[PDB]
C-alpha cells in the first residue's frame, strides 16, 4: 500500500492506462476541485484543453460541440461540476459509448461525489477520488509536487525555507480538521486556494525586501507582513471564531520567525513523550523533500500539537467501521 | 421465447450474437432515441424484417400492441395498430430489446410485455476467460493448438452426427430389401468406413487434448485468483455508491498485468513468470482500485 | 381483438362488473390489479358487448400536456357532439404530469373542462352542439344552454376506466392528488390471480395435453397448493398442481430477493401463460420426436 | 487564367457518358482530383476529370439517386435517393458504412455540416431532417413548409439552412433553435435550387447592390434562389430583401452557384444553356450551349478552372476555364 | 440566468464599475457553476491587463463574454455577499470559490 | 404554370353547403395566402 | 381485396381516382389520392361494377 | 493500355441452360451481353457479375449478336433463318427481317449504323437496312459455309470467312471481291481486323513498306480451326506472319485496344495472349473447363469476358 501515499501520478496515468473512450471521472470531497491539477497536467504536456462549467442549455451545446471537435482533432475536454446534470450525464455516457474517437483524446468529468452521479456512467469511465492527503507527510509531499521546482529556486536561498515553512503550517493546519471539535471549531475549508494565495505573498514580499540578492539575513525578512496577512486575509478568512482565530495567531508566531532559521529550531514538541520533530538544515528544495520523505510512518495528533488521546475514539470507530464493510460484501 | 425478448448485457456480447444469428434475415439495429424510430418499426413490422432496439429505459409504448400481439385478422391479413394507421403484419417480424445497465428499472407493464434474458458474468465463464488469456499470453502454441483441436473435434463430432442420421436415413428409406440394389450396400459401407475413420482422429485428438489440459493446469490458480478479485471487484459496490467497476476494468487490469508488465522484460521461466504475474496482479489490482 | 383468452371464474365475475357500471351514467371505473391480468382486455370486450368504443391515447416520449388536452378535445367532440358511446381507457403509465391528473379530475366529477375549449374551436364545439342539438330535435340557440347540453351528453355517453397496479403509497397519493378518482369512479380489486384462477387456467388450457398416467401412485404426503384440489388427485390434477406452485415459488423467490437487498421483477401472469405455452409445446415437440 | 477571374468556355474538354438515365447532380471532391456524379439508374459514378476516365460505379441505391455530397474531408460522401434512404459512403474503401431511413416519401436532398458530424436532408414529406454522422440517428425535424423540399445548403459556419421548395418560398432556418429566421416569397413559380455567397464575394456584393457598409462590418449571409419562373433571384438573408433578380434564362433555372472568387454566377437551365453573369452589372454576359438536352447540375472547382456539368442526356461535361 | 449574469458582467465591464452581487448563493447552483466560467474568464483578462508588457497602444483587453469580444475595463471588479448560515440556499460550487 | 389545381370530391351526400364551404377554402388559398389556383369543374360535379 | 360493386346506377363519384388510375409511382411505389388520403394502391385490387 | 487479365476471375456467370455462343460489350454502359445456344440473349452488369435481363424472342439457337456505334440498337443472328434488331432502350424486337436460306452464324453492324451484314450456310452475305429491312444487295462468291463476318471501321469495306479455306473481302459501292485469300490449312472460322492505333506497330513487327500514299494500308487477322492465326494485308494479300502454339481449334480472335498484344481463344480450354511485334508474351491461361467458345475486350475498361460451351461467362480483370 505505499504507492498510495504517494501524490497521484496524473500524466502516467492519463498517457498509458486510460483509453481514449473511456472518460476520467474525477470526483472530489468537499472542498476539493480537480480542474487545477488537470489543467496544469494539459500546460506541461503542451496539449490543448477546453474547458466548460455545465449549468446551462448553451453549456450543453458547447460540451456537446468540444466532445465533437475534440474527438477528431485529438484535443482534450474538461466538463466541470457535471454532477448537476444526471441525466445529461447519462445522454452523455451513451454517446460516449458509441465513439471512435483520436488516439490522443481525453475526456476529464470534474465531480463531486454525489449520490445522484449515473451508476452507468461511473462504470463507463475510470474514477480517481480527490480528498485530503492521509498524513501529514502525505500532504507535505502534494504540496511540493504542485509547487513548480522553478518557483522554489529563485535568487533567495532563503525562499526554499519559507517554502517548506508554508508548506509545513499548511500540513499542519489541514489536518488539526480530521479532529472537528478538538482541532477547531468547525470544518473549515482550508484548502489549496489557501496555499496558493500564502506562496504568492511570500514570493511578492520576498521580492519586494529582497532586490534580487542572492541571500538575505533570516531578521530582515519580514515576518510581521506575512504572519499579519495569513492571520487576517489568506487563512484568517475563513476564521469567524475569535479562539480559532487564537489558534491560529499562535501557530504563524510560532512557525514564521527568524528562530525557524535556527538549526535547532522545533517544529514540534514531544510527539512521542521524548522525541520530537527538528527542523531540517537544508538550504535548497532538495533537501527539505528528503527530509519530507525521511519523516516516520508513525504519525499522532501530538504532531499537530493536539493530546495523543484525542485520535482514539475515532480510529476506534473505523476499526469497527472497517469490520461493517468487511460483513457487508462477504 | 412468446413473449419478445429484453437482453440485458453490459459487455454488450448478446447484441453481436443476436446480430450474427439474424445476420441472413437482414436484422436492423435501431434506438428509442432515435426520432425515426417509428419509420424503421413500421418497416420491419410490414416486411418482416428482425429489429434489434437498443436504449430499452427510454421504451416507447407505441410498441404495446406489438408486445402485447394485439392483432386483428381479417381476409387472411393480419393486422397490427401501430398508433393510428394500420400494418399488415408479416409472420416473419421479430423483434429483440437490449440495454447495457443491469440496474435499471422497468415499470411493471413492461415487464410483463418481455422476457427478461439477462447475460451475467459468472465465476466459470470468467475462470475460463482468465486462463485462456494467460494460456495466450505466455504458452500461445498452446493456445493456438487449442484452438485448432476445438475446431477440429466440432467438425468430427457434426462429422459424425451426419453421418449417424444419413445411415438411418438410407436403411429407412430402402424400399424393399437391403440385398436387392447394391447401392444400399455400397452406401452403408462408405458410411461405416467414414465413420471409423472419423472416430479414429476424434482418438487421437483426445489425447492431444489430454497433454494441453494437462499443461495448462498449471495456471488455473491464477483464473481462480481472477475470478475472486473481481467478484471482489462487483462486491465493492455495497459499501459506497461510486464503487462502480466494470468487467472491462478488470481486463484492462488482467491486460496491463500480462504484456505491460516491466517485472517479466528478463524473466523467461515459466513458474517464475507466473509468480511475478500473480504477485503484479494482485498489486496493479490494489492501486488501480484504490 | 385475435387473442385468446381463458375463462374461469374471476373472469366472468369481472366482466359481470364492468358491464353493470358500463350501463350506468357518468359510469367510470378503477380497476386495480397486477400488469398483464387482462384488466385492459376485459374492459375492451365488456365495451364491444356493450356498443361502446374504446379509445387508448397513445403516449410516447414527446407527448406532453396539449397533446393530452387534444386527446380529450377529441374525445369529448365524440361522445357529447356526435353522442357516440365512448370508453376511455387509461393507464397510470399514461400519467405523464400533475396536470393530466388536474384535467382527469375535473372531467370525471364535473363530467366537462371548463376550459379546454377557448377562441376558434370553442366556436367549432358550439357549432357541432348546435348541431347535434337540431339531429336529437332540441332547440338551442345560444351558447350557455348548448354547453349544458353537451355537458349531459358527456355524462351520459362517456365512460373512463383507469387501470393501475396496486402500489400502496402510490394508492395514498392518488387519494389526495386524484380525489374524484376515489369519489366518482367505481373501485375494483382485480388483485393478482388466485390459486384456484391459477389451477383452473392450467387445467383448461393443459386438457389437450395427455398428461394421463393410470400407473400414478398418490404420495402420502401431497405437497397441496391449490386448497381445493381432489383428495386422490389425478396425473393431470397434480401437474397443474406442481406448475401453481411454481408459480408461488417465484413469488416467493422475489420476496426473498428483495427482502436481501437485490433487484426484483414482478410476476405477473403474462409469466403463468408463457409457461404453459412453454410446457405445451416442448411436450409436443419431445412427445413427436421421441416417437 | 487570371486565379480568380477564369470562365468556363465552349471548347468541352471531355464529354464523360456511362450513365444509362439522366444525371442528377455533379460534385468535386474537396481534396484528390476527383469527380462524381449520381444518376436515375441508382449509381453513383466516379470520374477522373483530369484525364476523364471512369473509375468505379457506386451502388445500394434502390431508386433514381437524387443528390450526392461531401464533407470538409472528402472522406465521407452522403448520398440520398428517391427509395426513402440516405447512404454514407467510406469514399477511402468505397463502402456503405451506414443508411438511414425516417423520411415518409422521396428524399430529394442531403448535404453534409461543415463541421462534419451532422447530415441535413429535405424530402418530398414537406421536412427537413438531421441525421448524426457516428450514429445515423434522427435528432431534428424542421417543418413548415407547406410543399415539396426540394434542396437545403447549410451556409459556410452551418449555423444557418436554406430551403428551397414547392410552396414558392425559400426559407432560411437557425439549424440551433429550430426557428424560421426568415421566410423569402419573390418567385412566381417553384424555386429549385439555391446556393450560399462566399466570404470573398461579399463586399463585391456590397458594392454590387450599392449596400452601403454596416457599423457591424458583416454584409450579411446573402442567398441565390433559381426557379421555374426563369429567374435567379439573390436575397439578403439579415433584412429579407431581394437586392437582384437576374433574368435572361429561356427556361427552369435548375443550378446556380458563385464563382469561387465571388466575382461571377454560374447558373444552368433547361433552356440546354450553362449561363456565366457578371452580377456586377446584373446581365449575363457568356452564354454556353453545354448539352444536347435540359441541364440538371452544375459544380465549380475551388481552386482548379474546371466545371462539371451534368445533363438529362446521361452526359457529363468538363469545361475547362480560360 | 447565465444570459443576465453574462449581460450584467458585459455592462460593468464596459462601464468599469464594480459589482457588488448580495445574495449571491440565492442562485440555483448549476447557474453559480456556469456563472463561474464569465468570473474566470475576466479575473484572467484582467490579470493579463495587469502584466508590465502590456502597452495602451496595443490592442485593447477583450474577454469572451456571450459569444462576443467585449473590452474589460481595469476598474471593473466582482463582489460576491452571501449569507452561508440559511438552509435552502445553493452551495457554490468549489471551482467558484 | 404553377397553379394549384384544385377538384372539388362529390359524392352522393354532396350539398350545397359542402360546395359552399369547397368555395371558401378555395378563396381564402387564393385571396389571403396569394396562392394561384386551378379551380377545375366538371359540369358533373354541378348538383344544383 | 378484389371488390364487387352493385348498383352502379347510384353511382359514388369518388372511384374517379380508382376508375381512372391517375396513380403515381415512387416513394410508396404505386401511390393514389383517393380524397384527401395518400392511399398505398395494392397490385392484386381489382373492382367489377 | 499494357492491360493483360490474370489468372484469378472475377466472377463465374452461369444463368444460360444451354452452351455460350458468343459474348459482347456495350459500347458505353458497363452492360455484357451473352448469347447462347437456347435462343435467349442475357445481359448482364459484368462491374458487379449482376443478372440484369433476357430477351428471348429468338427461335433456335442464337449464334452472334452485336451492337452499333451508340449502343442502342443490337442485332441478332440464329438458326431459325432469320435476323432480330433489338431496341436497347426498352428491350423488345423491334423489327425480324427474313429470308437468307438455312442457319444464319454471324452479323454485324458497320459503323455508319444504317445497315446491317449477315452470313449463313446458303453460302452468301446480305445487306439489310436498318429502317426498312429490306434486302437490297447479296454477295456471292463463297462457295461454302460463311462462318464469322465483319465491316471496317467506316462502312466500306467486309470481310468473310468460311469453310471454304477462303477469306473475301468485299466493297460496300462495287460488289467486288477485291481481295480473295485462299492459303489456310484447315477452315478459318474466326476474324477481326486492326483498329487505328495498331497500324504504326504493325511496320516495325513486320518490316513492310509504305507505298506512296503512305498508308499501311486496312489489315485483317483469321484465325483457322488448323491452330493458326494469320494476320494480312487487305491492300495486297499477302503473309506478313503466323501465330503457331494453339493446342486445339481457335474460335475467336481479336487485338488489345492498345494495339499492341493479341488475345485469343481456342477449343484448347485455354486463353492465349502473345505478342507478335518481338514475341516475348506467350501467356496462356486456363480459362474453362470445357470448350472455350468466344470472347470480348473492353475498349476502356480493364475487363475481359469469355463464354464456353459449360453455360458459363466469366470475366477477367487486365493488369
Ligand atoms: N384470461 C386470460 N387468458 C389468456 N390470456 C390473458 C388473459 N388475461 C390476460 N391475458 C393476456 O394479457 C394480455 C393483455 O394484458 P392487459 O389486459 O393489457 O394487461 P392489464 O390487465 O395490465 O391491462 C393479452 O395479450 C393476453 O394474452
Amino acid at each position: 500500500m505505499s504507492i498510495m501515499e504517494q501524490p497521484l501520478d496524473l500524466t502516467h496515468i492519463v498517457g498509458t492506462e486510460v483509453k481514449p473512450n473511456t472518460p476520467v471521472l474525477m470526483c472530489s470531497v468537499p472542498g476539493y476541485d480537480a480542474s487545477g491539477h488537470v489543467e496544469d497536467l494539459a500546460a506541461e504536456q503542451n496539449t490543448q484543453i477546453t474547458s466548460i462549467a455545465i449549468g446551462s442549455a448553451e453549456g450543453f451545446n458547447q460540451a456537446d460541440k468540444a466532445i465533437n471537435t475534440a474527438v477528431k482533432s485529438g484535443r482534450w475536454v474538461m466538463l466541470k461540476n457535471v454532477h448537476l446534470a444526471p441525466g445529461w450525464l447519462m445522454q452523455l455516457e451513451k454517446k460516449l459509448h458509441s465513439l471512435q474517437p483520436h488516439a490522443c483524446f481525453r475526456l476529464f468529468l470534474t465531480m463531486e461525489i454525489n449520490p445522484k452521479v449515473p451508476v452507468n456512467l461511473l462504470r463507463a469511465g475510470r474514477i480517481f477520488v480527490f480528498e485530503p492527503p492521509p498524513g501529514v507527510k502525505a500532504n507535505m509531499l502534494r504540496t511540493f509536487s504542485s509547487i513548480p521546482v522553478s518557483r522554489i529556486c529563485k535568487s533567495p536561498n532563503e525562499r526554499a525555507r519559507l517554502y517548506f515553512l508554508l508548506a509545513w503550517f499548511h500540513a499542519i493546519i489541514q489536518e488539526r480538521l480530521r479532529y472537528a471539535p478538538l482541532g477547531w471549531s468547525k470544518k473549515y475549508e482550508f484548502g489549496e486556494s489557501d496555499l496558493r494565495s500564502a506562496c504568492d505573498t511570500v514570493d511578492t514580499w520576498l521580492d519586494d525586501t529582497a532586490k534580487g540578492r542572492q541571500n538575505i539575513s533570516p531578521d530582515k525578512i519580514p515576518w510581521s507582513a506575512l504572519k499579519t496577512l495569513m492571520a487576517q486575509s489568506i487563512y484568517g478568512g475563513r476564521v469567524d471564531n475569535e479562539f480559532d482565530q487564537r489558534l491560529l495567531n499562535t501557530f504563524l508566531e510560532r512557525l514564521f520567525t527568524t528562530r525557524s532559521f535556527d538549526s535547532e529550531f522545533k517544529l514540534a514538541c514531544k510527539v512521542d513523550g521524548h522525541k520530537d520533530i527538528q527542523m531540517p538544515d537544508g538550504i535548497r528544495r532538495e533537501e527539505f523533500v528528503q527530509w519530507v520523505e525521511l519523516l516516520p510512518d508513525t504519525q499522532t495528533p501530538s504532531w499537530l500539537g493536539l493530546p495523543n488521546n484525542a485520535e482514539r475514539v475515532l480510529l476506534t470507530t473505523q476499526g469497527v467501521d472497517m469490520i461493517s464493510k468487511m460483513l457487508k460484501m462477504q | 421465447f412468446n413473449r419478445y425478448p429484453l437482453i440485458i448485457d453490459p459487455s454488450g456480447q448478446a447484441t453481436e450474437f443476436i446480430m450474427n444469428e439474424y445476420k441472413d434475415r437482414k436484422i436492423t439495429r435501431t434506438s428509442f432515441l432515435d426520432d425515426a424510430f417509428r419509420k424503421n418499426l413500421e418497416s420491419a413490422l410490414r416486411f418482416g424484417n428482425p429489429l434489434l432496439v437498443q436504449d430499452v429505459e427510454s421504451y416507447d409504448p407505441v410498441l404495446n400492441p406489438v408486445l402485447n400481439r394485439e392483432v386483428r385478422r381479417t381476409g387472411g391479413r393480419v393486422l397490427i395498430t401501430l398508433g393510428d394507421q394500420d400494418i399488415d403484419l408479416s409472420p416473419s417480424f421479430v423483434i429483440f430489446l437490449s440495454t447495457r445497465d443491469p440496474t435499471v428499472e422497468f415499470p411493471p407493464d413492461l415487464c410483463s410485455r418481455v422476457t427478461f434474458v439477462n447475460f451475467t458474468v459468472t465465476r466459470s465463464s470468467l475462470q475460463s476467460q482468465c486462463l485462456n488469456e494467460v494460456l495466450k499470453a505466455e504458452r500461445p502454441d498452446v493456445d493456438e493448438k487449442r484452438s485448432d483441436l476445438l475446431k477440429l473435434q466440432g467438425e468430427f463430432q457434426l462429422r459424425l452426427r451426419q453421418l449417424e442420421k444419413s445411415l438411418l436415413q438410407a436403411l429407412n428409406e430402402v424400399k424393399g430389401r437391403i440385398l436387392d440394389d447394391d447401392t444400399i450396400i455400397t452406401t452403408l459401407e462408405n458410411l461405416k468406413r467414414e465413420a471409423a475413420e472419423v472416430t479414429r482422429k476424434v482418438e487421437e485428438t483426445d489425447i492431444v487434448m489430454q497433454e494441453v489440459e494437462t499443461v495448462s493446469q498449471q495456471y488455473l490458480p491464477l483464473s481462480t485468483a481472477c475470478s475472486s478479485i473481481y467478484f471482489t471487484m462487483e462486491s465493492l459496490k455495497q459499501i459506497h455508491f461510486l464503487y462502480q467497476y466494470s468487467l472491462q476494468f478488470f481486463l484492462d487490469i488482467y491486460h496491463n498485468v500480462l504484456y505491460e508488465n516491466p517485472n517479466l522484460k528478463g524473466v523467461t521461466d515459466h513458474t517464475q513468470r507466473l509468480s511475478i504475474i500473480t504477485k503484479d496482479l494482485f498489486q496493479v489490482a490494489f492501486n488501480r482500485v484504490a | 381483438l385475435d387473442v385468446p383468452l381463458v375463462l374461469f371464474n374471476e373472469v366472468l365475475d369481472h366482466v359481470l362488473r364492468i358491464d353493470r357500471i358500463f350501463r350506468q351514467p357518468q359510469g367510470h371505473l378503477l380497476l386495480i390489479g397486477v400488469s398483464g391480468a387482462g384488466k385492459t382486455t376485459l374492459s375492451r370486450f365488456v365495451a364491444w358487448m356493450n356498443g361502446l368504443s374504446v379509445y387508448q391515447i397513445k403516449v410516447h416520449r414527446k407527448y406532453t400536456g396539449e397533446d393530452f388536452d387534444e386527446d380529450l378535445r377529441t374525445v369529448l367532440r365524440r361522445s357529447g357532439c356526435k353522442n357516440e358511446k365512448i370508453a376511455f381507457i387509461m393507464d397510470e403509465s399514461n400519467v405523464l404530469d400533475s396536470g393530466f391528473l388536474e384535467r382527469m379530475n375535473t372531467l370525471l366529477a364535473n363530467g366537462e373542462v371548463p376550459g379546454l375549449f377557448e377562441g376558434d374551436e370553442y366556436a367549432t364545439l358550439m357549432t357541432q352542439c348546435k348541431e347535434g342539438a337540431q339531429k336529437e330535435g332540441l332547440m338551442l340557440d345560444s351558447h350557455e344552454e348548448l354547453y349544458k347540453w353537451f355537458t349531459s351528453q358527456v355524462i351520459r355517453n362517456l365512460h373512463v376506466v383507469f387501470t393501475m397496479n396496486p402500489s400502496s403509497e402510490g394508492l395514498k397519493d392518488r387519494a389526495a392528488t386524484s380525489p374524484a378518482l376515489f369519489n366518482r369512479c367505481v373501485l375494483n380489486w382485480f388483485g393478482d390471480w388466485s390459486t384456484e384462477a391459477l389451477y383452473q387456467v392450467g387445467k383448461e388450457f393443459t386438457s389437450k395435453m395427455d398428461l394421463e398416467k393410470p400407473n400414478y401412485i398418490v404420495p402420502d404426503y401431497m405437497p397441496v397448493v391449490y386448497d381445493k384440489l381432489p383428495q386422490p388427485p389425478s396425473h393431470r390434477e397434480a401437474i397443474v398442481n406442481s406448475c401453481v406452485f411454481v408459480h408461488q415459488t417465484l413469488h416467493q423467490a422475489n420476496a426473498r430477493l428483495a427482502k436481501r437487498g437485490g433487484r426484483t421483477m414482478a410476476i405477473t401472469p403474462r409469466h403463468y401463460l408463457d409457461f404453459i405455452n412453454h410446457y405445451a409445446n416442448l411436450f409436443h415437440e419431445k412427445r413427436s420426436e421421441l416417437e | 487564367r487570371d486565379p480568380k477571374e477564369w470562365i468556363p468556355r465552349p471548347p468541352e474538354k471531355y464529354a464523360l457518358s456511362g450513365h444509362r438515365s439522366p444525371v442528377t447532380r455533379v460534385i468535386f471532391h474537396p481534396v484528390f482530383s476527383v469527380m462524381v456524379s449520381a444518376s436515375e439508374d441508382a449509381t453513383i459514378k466516379v470520374w477522373d476529370y483530369e484525364t476523364g476516365d471512369f473509375e468505379r460505379t457506386l451502388k445500394g441505391h434502390t431508386d433514381s439517386v437524387q443528390d450526392i455530397s461531401f464533407d470538409h474531408s472528402g472522406k465521407l460522401l452522403a448520398s440520398c435517393s428517391a427509395d426513402m434512404t440516405i447512404k454514407l459512403w467510406d469514399f477511402q474503401g468505397f463502402e456503405c458504412i451506414r443508411t438511414m431511413h425516417g423520411h415518409d416519401h422521396n428524399v430529394s436532398s442531403v448535404a453534409i455540416m461543415p463541421n462534419g458530424d451532422h447530415i441535413v436532408s429535405a424530402s418530398r414529406d414537406k421536412t427537413i431532417k438531421m441525421w448524426e454522422v457516428q450514429t445515423g440517428y434522427c435528432v431534428k425535424t424542421f417543418t413548415g413548409h407547406r410543399e415539396w423540399v426540394r434542396m437545403v445548403r447549410p451556409n459556410q459556419d452551418g449555423t444557418l439552412i436554406a430551403s428551397c421548395s414547392n410552396d414558392q418560398t425559400v426559407r432560411v432556418w437557425v439549424v440551433a433553435t429550430k426557428e424560421c429566421k426568415a421566410e423569402l416569397r419573390e418567385h412566381e413559380h417553384v424555386v429549385e435550387c439555391i446556393s450560399w455567397a462566399p466570404e470573398s464575394s461579399y463586399s463585391s456584393i456590397s458594392e454590387a447592390t450599392g449596400s452601403e457598409t454596416k457599423k457591424s462590418g458583416k454584409p450579411g449571409p446573402f442567398l441565390l434562389s433559381g426557379s421555374r419562373d426563369k429567374t435567379i433571384k439573390m436575397w439578403d438573408v439579415s433584412t429579407g430583401m431581394c437586392l437582384m433578380t437576374l433574368v435572361g434564362h429561356d427556361n427552369w433555372v435548375r443550378g446556380v452557384l458563385f464563382h469561387s472568387g465571388g466575382k461571377f454566377i454560374l447558373s444552368c437551365a433547361d433552356d440546354k444553356t450553362l449561363r456565366v453573369w457578371d452580377y456586377k452589372n446584373k446581365r449575363c454576359m457568356k452564354t454556353l450551349n453545354a448539352h444536347e438536352h435540359f441541364v440538371t447540375s452544375l459544380d465549380f472547382h475551388k481552386t482548379a478552372p474546371y466545371v462539371v456539368t451534368g445533363s438529362v442526356d446521361q452526359t457529363v461535361k468538363v469545361w475547362e476555364c480560360r | 440566468d447565465f444570459q443576465a449574469m453574462g449581460r450584467i458582467f458585459v455592462g460593468l465591464c464596459q462601464v468599469g464599475a464594480w459589482g457588488c452581487f448580495d445574495e449571491f448563493n440565492r442562485l440555483e447552483e448549476r447557474m453559480l457553476s456556469a456563472v463561474s466560467q464569465q468570473v474566470q474568464c475576466i479575473q484572467e483578462a484582467l490579470r493579463e491587463h495587469s502584466n508590465p508588457n502590456y502597452d495602451k497602444t496595443s490592442a485593447p483587453i477583450t474577454c469572451e463574454l456571450l459569444n462576443k469580444q467585449v473590452k474589460v475595463s481595469p476598474d471593473m471588479a466582482i463582489f460576491i455577499t452571501m449569507n452561508p448560515g440559511y438552509a435552502g440556499r445553493s452551495n457554490l460550487p468549489d471551482n467558484l470559490k
